[PDB]
Order: C-alpha cells, then sequence, then structure tokens
RNA sequence: UACCUGGUUGAUCCUGCCAGUAGCAUAUGCUUGUCUCAAAGAUUAAGCCAUGCAUGUCUAAGUACGCACGGCCGGUACAGUGAAACUGCGAAUGGCUCAUUAAAUCAGUUAUGGUUCCUUUGGUCGCUCGUACUUGGAUAACUGUGGUAAUUCU
RNA sequence: UGGUGACUCUAGAUAACCUCGGGCCGAUCGCACGCCGGCGGCGACGACCCAUUCGAACGUCUGCCCUAUCAACUUUCGAUGGUAGUCGCCGUGCCUACCAUGGUGACCACGGGUGACGGGGAAUCAGGGUUCGAUUCCGGAGAGGGAGCCUGAGAAACGGCUACCACAUCCAAGGAAGGCAGCAGGCGCGCAAAUUACCCACUCCCGACCCGGGGAGGUAGUGACGAAAAAUAACAAUACAGGACUCUUUCGAGGCCCUGUAAUUGGAAUGAGUCCACUUUAAAUCCUUUAACGAGGAUCCAUUGGAGGGCAAGUCUGGUGCCAGCAGCCGCGGUAAUUCCAGCUCCAAUAGCGUAUA
RNA sequence: CUCUCGGCCGAAGCGUUUACUUUGAAAAAA
C-alpha cells in the first residue's frame, strides 16, 4: 500500500501497414511544412482527431434533443471553439468531421512565433521556443506543442530577460565584446 | 480477521468526505458514537479540511485538546468523534455555530447557525418501547434514550430536543403535506413535501416527495426527515434551499456569473 | 529594493493564537529570496517583530520572477512555542534535537527486556 | 480505418492451410544526453534461513519510605521531579503470501420474530423494609544468602 | 400499557426458586474552596441491566472452467425425515435413543482434472466476441505439516503455550532453546525480480496518554517494466549543380522566391556539463531560481535493423564458388551471386530498435 | 375495474397467472 497513482496513457496509436507508400509521402510533407521532429508527432495529433470524430459519431447516434447530446455537444464545440480550430458561426456536430490534421497544426506555438513574424523560419522557430525567447502573457513556454487559445493569440512576444527583447547579451557577445 | 477493526482506506472512505488520492494511504476511522461509520463527517475532517483552521493533523489534537469545540453542547476532545445529521458544533473562542445539513449535492455543508438557533435540534424517531414498570422510552437517530414522553409521538415522526436539559419541547408528525429532507440514497440533500406514502408490508415501505419547483422524485421510508409543519422548516436551510439543478441549469448559472463580474 | 511582497488567503487563527497567510514573493531577475529576508518584509508590513514570524513551503514558478510561500505570525513568542512544529523552531534556533538514531535507541531498548529490576537502570 | 499480401499449375479458377501484418505481457541482445511519473523473488521451491530491527504504554486524577536529584521546615503522615515494581489496557489491528478451496469461496439480494458483542453515546445507578469518621491477610520493587556450563531460569 | 404483516413480543398479576466453582445494590482518586458540627460544586475510575455504534456468526434467491475412455450416486460407520433430549451464544442429524425409508440425477447427479483464491477490474475490438485477473481496494485462507488448548469481549492466536511428524541450534553429554508466506539481507531454484540505508516531519493506529511507540507508513538508493514532455543545431553574405518565376522571339538582365558539395566566410543564440548561493526537507538529494566558466566540424560524433518479392530502399564495386553461409515463406549460393562476407550508397523508426515465448 | 370509510377524491379488494416492454429506488471507492 503506497500513496501513489498509476493513471497514465499512451497519446498515439502507430499504423496497420509500416511501408505503405501513399502515407510515407503523405506524413513526411506535414512533417516538413509544420518542422517536426519525427513521425511520433504526427500521429499524436492524428490520436487526437481520431478521438474527437469517435466522439461526435457517438453523440450524432442520439436524439436530437437528447439531455447528454446537448450537454456534451455544447462542451466539444466550445472547446473546438476555444482553441480556434473551428470557427464561430460553424458550431454544429456535423462540421466537427468536416475537421482536418491541419487545423490542429497550425494552433501550435510553434507555428504561431513564425506567422507572428517573430522567426524567419519555421525550423527557427523551434529553437527560439526551444531556448527561452518566446513567452506567453508574462509566462515563458519552452513547450513548442504548446496549443495556443484564440484569447493568447495577441500576448505572444520576446521574453523579458532576453538578449532579443530588453535583456542582456548572451555569452558570446559578452566574450566577444572584452576580446578587442 | 479474529477481531474488530481499527484501520480506513483513504479509498475506502465515504465519498462526500471529498478526501485526495495522494495525501496518505489512510483516513480517519470514526470513533464508535451515536451516528454511522458511512453517514457521519469526523471532527478532523471538519476542523481541517473544511475550515482550514489547521494544517495537520497534530493542529487539530491542540485546538481539541484546549477544550475549545462543543458538540451539542459537550466537549469533545476526540478528534475522529463521528459527528451527523442534525448536530450543533460551537466554537466559543471565535464565537461560531455550525449545523450539519446536506447540500443538494449530498455532501455536508458548511451551515452557519445563530447563538438561538445553536440551543435545540430535531431528531427522528427510530423506537419506541415500554420498560419496567411501565415507563415508555424513546430511542432517536441520535442514539438517545428519552424516557415519559408524549403518547402521541410515533415513529418515524420528528421531535425537537432543547441540548441543555434533553427535554422534547414539540413535535411533527409524519404525514402527507409536510416538509422533509432526504437523508440517503439517490436524492440525498433534497427537500421537498410529502405527497404519498405506499405501503408493502414485510417489506420497505415508499415515500413520494415533490419539490417547490414541481419535481416528483420516490423515496425509501428510513430516508425521510420531516422537518416543518407544511411549507415551513423548524431550521435555517442551506444555500440551495434543497433544489437539484440540472447540469445544464447549473452550467448556464455559472456562466451567468463570470459575465456580471468585471 | 525590486523584490515585493504581497500576501493572500489571510485569516487569523483564534484558535491556534496567530494568523496564517499565502506570500507571493516578485524577484524579477534575482535567485529566491531568502526566508530571513521575507521575515523582515512581513515584520514592516504587519507592524510587529520578526521574532514570531515563521515562513515556509516556498517554490519559485518556471522562467521564474515569482515565488509562493506560506506564513504564520503569532501573538507572543510564548504562543509560537506552544504551537510550532518543533522542526520550525529549530530553523530559528529554538530547538534542540537528541544526538542518537533510531538503531542506537531500539538495540538499547532491547538489551532492557533481558535484564530484570533496577538493574535495567545500568544497562548499555 | 468495418483493410489484407506471398506460396500447389505448362497456364486457369477454387478449397485449404502455411508464412507474412498490428497491439499486448515476460525474458533477453545491442544502444543510451535532458526531464516528470513509476512496476519490481508471483510463475519454480506455501523451499531453508546467519544477523539487526518490526509492540508498547502515565495523566491534576490506582499504588512512591530508591536521598537518584538541586532544594523547602524543620515535631509538619504525604513539598516536587522521578528510575524500579505491582495494577489496568493493548498485543485478535496492521504487514505478507495465494498452498488449500468447484454451489465450496465469492457477488448482487434478503432475514435474525434464531444469537453474541470489549469500547463510544444515552438511560439506569435512597425502587429491596432486612468499624461505617475506614475492616483483613498477604506479596512485588528493596535488603541479604544462594544454585546451575548454559536461557527474558529461579 | 404499547407495538408488528405476523409473537409464545414488551409491560402487568400470582405461587415459589435463586447455584459458596456465589448476582446488582461504590470501604476508590484529583481540583477548588466555601454556606449556615452539619451541608455542598466541578471531574476521574469503576457497575448488573436496557438501547446505540463497530461488527461477527449463522441461514434465503440467482450465478462458475474442462471432462462420459466418469451414469447412476448416498444409506453397515447419519444418508432424507419424525419424536424427545445432550451439547452449543442460538436455529439446525450438531450429536444420541427410538421410529419411517427416504434424498439427488441426461435440465448432467456422483467421480476426476485445473499452470483454479473469488470479485471490483486489464488487453484486444466495426457490431458480436476471445483471453487475462498471484498483484497495493472488498471478502476468504494460512503462518514448516497435522492436532489440542490457556487467557480474554473477541483467537482453536503461532513476533502465545502443549504434544507428535520433518528439519535444525548450544552443551562440560546432565540438559536448554526453535519457526522471515513482516523490513532489509543470505542460500537454493531458476529465462526470470532492488539497500543488512534515514525518519516518525506527513497519513493514520495504539496506550494510563496534548508529551511515549510504530521496517504500518513516509524519504532517499538500485531501476530502458511501463507511461508523459523534449536536445543533437539556427541565421546572414557569397559562388555555383542549379531550380522555378518576370521581361527581352533569341543572346541576357534578374534584388523576386527556393534547394544543396558548400573540406566557402561570419559573428549571434543556447543548454548538457563544472559550480557560489538561495530555495526544498525531519535532515538532505532532485526539480525550479540565480552569479562565474562552458560550442565549429574527425565535435559536446545516435542507434537498431535492412536494400529479389511480400515490404520502403542498388542486376553498384571487391571476395567466395551447392563450400562458407543467408533464408519466418517463396527461395539465394555449382567462376559475370539484385539475396552470403565487406566497402560505398540508399530507407524504416528513432533515445530507442531487434529476438524468443504466451 | 369496483363494493365500505376520512374531508367531487384518497384508504381497501383484484383483473387467471406469467413471460415481454417502459418507469422508479437500491446498487463502495478506485
Ligand atoms: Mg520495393
Amino acid at each position: 500500500p503506497v500513496a501513489r497513482s498509476w493513471v497514465c496513457r499512451k497519446t498515439y496509436v502507430t499504423p496497420r501497414r509500416p511501408f505503405e507508400k501513399s502515407r510515407l509521402d503523405q506524413e513526411l510533407k506535414l512533417i516538413g511544412e509544420y518542422g517536426l521532429r519525427n513521425k511520433r508527432e504526427v500521429w499524436r495529433v492524428k490520436f487526437t482527431l481520431a478521438k474527437i470524430r469517435k466522439a461526435a459519431r457517438e453523440l450524432l447516434t442520439l436524439d436530437e434533443k437528447d439531455p447528454r447530446r446537448l450537454f456534451e455537444g455544447n462542451a466539444l464545440l466550445r472547446r473546438l471553439v476555444r482553441i480556434g480550430v473551428l470557427d464561430e458561426g460553424k458550431m454544429k456536430l456535423d462540421y466537427i468531421l468536416g475537421l482536418k490534421i491541419e487545423d490542429f497544426l497550425e494552433r501550435r506555438l510553434q507555428t504561431q512565433v513564425f506567422k507572428l513574424g517573430l522567426a524567419k523560419s519555421i525550423h527557427h522557430a523551434r529553437v527560439l521556443i526551444r531556448q527561452r525567447h518566446i513567452r506567453v502573457r508574462k509566462q515563458v513556454v519552452n513547450i513548442p506543442s504548446f496549443i495556443v487559445r484564440l484569447d493568447s493569440q495577441k500576448h505572444i512576444d520576446f521574453s523579458l530577460r532576453s538578449p532579443y527583447g530588453g535583456g542582456r547579451p548572451g555569452r558570446v557577445k559578452r566574450k566577444n565584446a572584452k576580446k578587442g | 480477521a479474529r477481531g474488530p477493526k481499527k484501520h480506513l482506506k483513504r479509498v475506502a472512505a465515504p465519498k462526500h468526505w471529498m478526501l485526495d488520492k495522494l495525501t496518505g494511504v489512510f483516513a480517519p476511522r470514526p470513533s464508535t458514537g451515536p451516528h454511522k461509520l458511512r453517514e457521519c463527517l469526523p471532527l478532523i475532517i471538519f476542523l481541517r479540511n473544511r475550515l482550514k483552521y489547521a494544517l495537520t493533523g497534530d493542529e487539530v489534537k491542540k485546538i481539541c485538546m484546549q477544550r475549545f469545540i462543543k458538540i451539542d453542547g459537550k466537549v469533545r476532545t476526540d478528534i475522529t468523534y463521528p459527528a451527523g445529521f442534525m448536530d450543533v458544533i460551537s466554537i466559543d473562542k471565535t464565537g461560531e455555530n455550525f449545523r450539519l445539513i446536506y447540500d443538494t449535492k449530498g455532501r455536508f455543508a458548511v451551515h452557519r447557525i445563530t447563538p438561538e438557533e445553536a440551543k435545540y435540534k430535531l431528531c427522528k424517531v427510530r423506537k419506541i418501547f415500554v420498560g419496567t414498570k411501565g415507563i415508555p422510552h424513546l430511542v432517536t437517530h441520535d442514539a438517545r434514550t428519552i424516557r415519559y414522553p408524549d403518547p402521541l409521538i410515533k415513529v418515524n415522526d420528528t421531535i425537537q430536543i432543547d441540548l441543555e436539559t434533553g427535554k422534547i419541547t414539540d413535535f411533527i408528525k409524519f404525514d402527507t403535506g409536510n416538509l422533509c429532507m432526504v437523508t440517503g440514497g439517490a436524492n440525498l440533500g433534497r427537500i421537498g413535501v410529502i405527497t404519498n406514502r405506499e405501503r408493502h408490508p414485510g417489506s420497505f415501505d415508499v415515500v413520494h416527495v415533490k419539490d417547490a419547483n414541481g419535481n416528483s422524485f420516490a423515496t425509501r421510508l428510513s430516508n425521510i426527515f420531516v422537518i416543518g409543519k407544511g411549507n415551513k422548516p423548524w431550521i435555517s436551510l442551506p444555500r440551495g434551499k434543497g433544489i437539484r439543478l440540472t447540469i445544464a441549469e447549473e452550467r448556464d448559472k455559472r456562466l451567468a456569473a463570470k459575465q456580471s463580474s468585471g | 529594493d525590486t523584490v515585493t511582497i504581497r500576501t493572500r488567503k489571510f485569516m487569523t487563527n483564534r484558535l491556534l493564537q496567530r494568523k496564517q497567510m499565502v506570500i507571493d514573493v516578485l524577484h524579477p531577475g534575482k535567485a529566491t529570496v531568502p526566508k530571513t529576508e521575507i521575515r523582515e518584509k512581513l515584520a514592516k508590513m504587519y507592524k510587529t517583530t520578526p521574532d514570531v514570524i515563521f515562513v515556509f513551503g516556498f517554490r519559485t514558478h518556471f522562467g521564474g520572477g515569482k515565488t509562493t510561500g506560506f506564513g504564520m505570525i503569532y501573538d507572543s513568542l510564548d504562543y509560537a512555542k506552544k504551537n510550532e512544529p518543533k522542526h520550525r523552531l529549530a530553523r530559528h534556533g529554538l530547538y534542540e534535537k537528541k544526538k542518537t538514531s533510531r538503531k542506537q535507541r531500539k538495540e538499547r531498548k532491547n538489551r532492557m527486556k533481558k535484564v530484570r529490576g533496577t538493574a535495567k537502570a545500568n544497562v548499555g
């Protein structure tokens, strides 16, 4: 007997066919376009979308005025609107099945800091975030997979203690300044 | 097991205690007392977990051994004492009085009362018999033995007890049209008026209760506690007033609150 | 002078003769500030002497300009000595532990079981 | 994601299996920078165990003639702290393991109007028409004499 | 009198009884001190009984894997029932005496097997289903194997006792003492599993107890069981293999946008490490926070399997010559081997990836 | 679906008995 918790999950599922040529080209295109590290980072978002589509398909088989359909349908739709994947004027349970992986991949902090002009590429954004140069609402974040909530889009800035903001220069400029 | 048990595991503790998983392996096992193990709130989980007057279980002992807490007029220094439904907790140092009343979600509420309301409590009637030399005897839900009661008081009624003397001041019979609270089952914490009672001899009776908003439910007769005569309760009620909100209504009532803030 | 102290969730514990609160300390470009330094800024904040102020459990947030901890202010040093944990009094220098070991005491305990009478005392 | 592919023939269409494919649990091989949580002598041997520890306990309130103590006051029965010992309570909880066990155990549901129950809480505790302003004998701790190679022996 | 669905219930009355191995009816203790020699206020410890709480113990209805190369089973020695009693806390063939001949079974009794503790649950999964559950929660059982007891409210107790069976310890040979399926640790067995560490600070439990104790429990150590996040580089200027895109029909201009040998230049940014200090904590360690040092290219160097098909990716070059070996399957290898042994190149997942087995 | 009672309704009998369907309360936490 211990005061410990053993609850955990796996966040991805592997594909059934390991060497499907059409799927290998489709997934590398996403990796290259959004600057991902490995195929496991595509199967994670794809798993999350697969679980969202499965809840919607189960709610869509209930009565249109089923009390559980109107409670957990509104919650799912509101959750999808909040992060910016679904539109404000499309809060219908049939528009969830029209969602794509690219919608979910566009809300990553890595994509957003690049699309806001902080970084010169999608690979510069990765290192900028991992090197503690970016903050969201006074909090320093160094997780590139941080999903940006809609009313956080305006509060992504350079960190207050970084050479790219008002901070001191890094070790290299300091060392070369004393070189002469 | 070769004898009675003295421990309680945290996952096996009553859910309405609201104990978290990762604080410890054990939970306070209530002492033997007037209330059941699964229908009581020990003094430690009330002084530490609800009121936050203490941060650890050692501080609850330091408050208790200073003789500050009175349960229905008597000082209890046991920190796992089984307080329960309708009890009055008095802290004279801070001038606080509380009554243990279920809320609509089925959990004991932090219901503060006035010093005047702390002078009495309402007790259900469990047993009536006749003892030696023909003396009538009561037994209540609080394990109180009260002799020489009125002959009109029967089982399933409610009496009012003055905590200073322990004597009956008034009573309410069980009949249709009387207010009641549910003290168990799936309707625990709900308040409504009795409308019907269907009798099943050799088995459990069933009582039908209707809310103020028009919602009707049913319970077993052992889970009914008559509060007041008619629509008027005899004790002060918690914030929810016994009405169970649906999850959609609760969501709308919560969302409306944050829009008001600004 | 850039270190700032704020308190929240304040309540007076008349049952334990103290005030208790949560402390947020802001220190944008510094390390986690010492508890002795925090104790002085609460003495001025609450107009008392820092002998009756006990602070513990300070955690710094990621990135780092804010630390959150807990604080207690007692009415008197006597009440502090009565109610405070004896490990939190030793930090202030008001309690000395015994310099033995569980193994030492336990082995000594089991040797006295073999001896009977006052001769228990003369056992090493 | 409600999925198949290779192999019998000169070639064809089938039956049918073999092999491939994905998870999941044990072991194992090679490799291994950061950080959070986290199983761990079950499988076979419920086989065998050196050593240490895992169960004790005093409040104002059962019994203090240990000067063992610094110190009162000296006719004060007992100022106080207090080892030891008598008395009371606990040790029937917890921890471990899965050998036995096939309507047995166990799960949902019922009954005790067919039994017991330390403790907690409440009642009861001049209800009986018959030395008391205090009753009797011991025995521990302690002192002293010992026995045995040896024990928490006596 | 009162109550149940229902008493042979509770309460009442009468005649007696009342166990010496005996039934209750207080010869106990502390604190404050007082009112008119008497009266006294707060508690503590004990008391037959009643009720209550924690239960426990017996019963009610339904439900379990394989097996007929197990079809009849039980009844002398209680099997089904009746009557009266013994014993038991009590209801009962629980046991005894006297009676009766019953009771179960293809709707699978009786017997055997189980790598069988049972559930809550776990893996897989279109829908149905299949397999697992020794394992931290609930219930059961046991303390080397049988058996029997004392104390106590509670035990057929084993960190209690008494025997027998099997092992085994000290000895002056007379005797005495044993029980890790508790925490560490050792041996053995194996394909198969960690420290003879620190603490009662947390969660709780026990006691005469606000103070004492707790290998329960907590904290560190070992730990690629398994799960989550996430480094191993980024940018600019050059000049091309160059590429698209605009104009010049064409030569060409390209500053508009792009990829790479870049053994071409260039400073900018950062941990991983070393390491003041604070913070954490019972005391520490770790994470978080912060000074100082800390990055150019054989480095601060990513691995594991493959390249005929299934199945993504070389009939490249060198060696061997039905040998050595590969190969889950088809198959490769007999002097020009797309398959072996290597170099180069290529591709799959990636701090992970092969193999065996259920 | 109805005979007696308490101030046009309820308390009490079933309608042959079920299977089925809907509802209710009772169903440890993890
Ligand atoms: Mg191919």
